[PDB]
């Protein structure tokens, strides 16, 4: 039961890790959207 | 050798060589790939016989030395760009087609640095404002040409 | 005992990988941050 709980701990550790990675990836894509706003600021200069 | 042949030695050698800025970039990006090579090749720690060995301090020292070298090459390339931009603005001030060719020069070197790394570009707020002022300068030049 | 130690080693290995990817993500963000702010 400990060993099954431990490999399950690896599985739910992955689940929470990659869902964390996915939300921080969504934040990184939002930083790409900030880079699109950077393009908008460049054209606002142009 | 990569540790001992310090930033100063290569930085001075390169910048007195003063190679063509795009080819200088091509070597700095080769050195950045050398960072990637190090980061893949080097462990954090290794076990050898009766011994426990750590290599973190060399891994970080080599990688950050490589970063300092690549960025200092980029910095002197930025200063050579600033030398061009200053000569371009000095011509705009003095006459205020050569002026248009100097627009072409600034646009060309800016576009080169943009192409060879977006992160290398925008090297200073002064470079952005000099690019926009370099666009503004032709309107002044034409206004003064009326005289 | 050995399977527990192996499972521990796997979660250690993955948490290491996660840190490597974290630092990649951090410097990638820092690249975007510096270029965006520099305008």
């Amino acid at each position: 039961n400990e060993q099954k709980a431990k490999c399950e701990a690896t599985e739910k550790r992955e689940s929470e890790r990659r869902q964390v990675e996915e939300k921080k990836h969504n934040e990184e894509i939002q930083f790409l959207k900030r880079t699109n706003q950077q393009l908008k600021a460049q054209l606002e200069g142009i | 050798e990569l540790n001992n042949n310090d930033i100063s030695t290569f930085l001075k050698t390169y910048q007195t060589q003063c190679p063509s800025a795009e080819e200088v970039r091509e070597v700095v990006i080769t050195h950045l790939k050398e960072k990637e090579i190090l980061d893949n090749s080097l462990p954090s720690s290794i076990i050898i016989g009766p011994f426990y060995i750590n290599v973190d301090n060399v891994k970080q020292s080599l990688s950050k030395k490589r970063k300092a070298l690549a960025t200092s090459m980029l910095d002197i390339l930025a200063k050579n760009l600033h030398k061009e931009v200053d000569s371009i603005c000095e011509e705009f001030r003095s006459i205020s087609e050569k002026l248009v060719f100097l627009e072409e020069r600034i646009v060309k070197v800016m576009s080169d640095y943009e192409v060879m790394d977006e992160f290398f570009y925008n090297l200073t707020t002064d470079d952005f404002n000099d690019k926009w002022a370099a666009n503004n300068w032709p309107s002044k030049i034409l206004g003064q040409i009326d005289m």
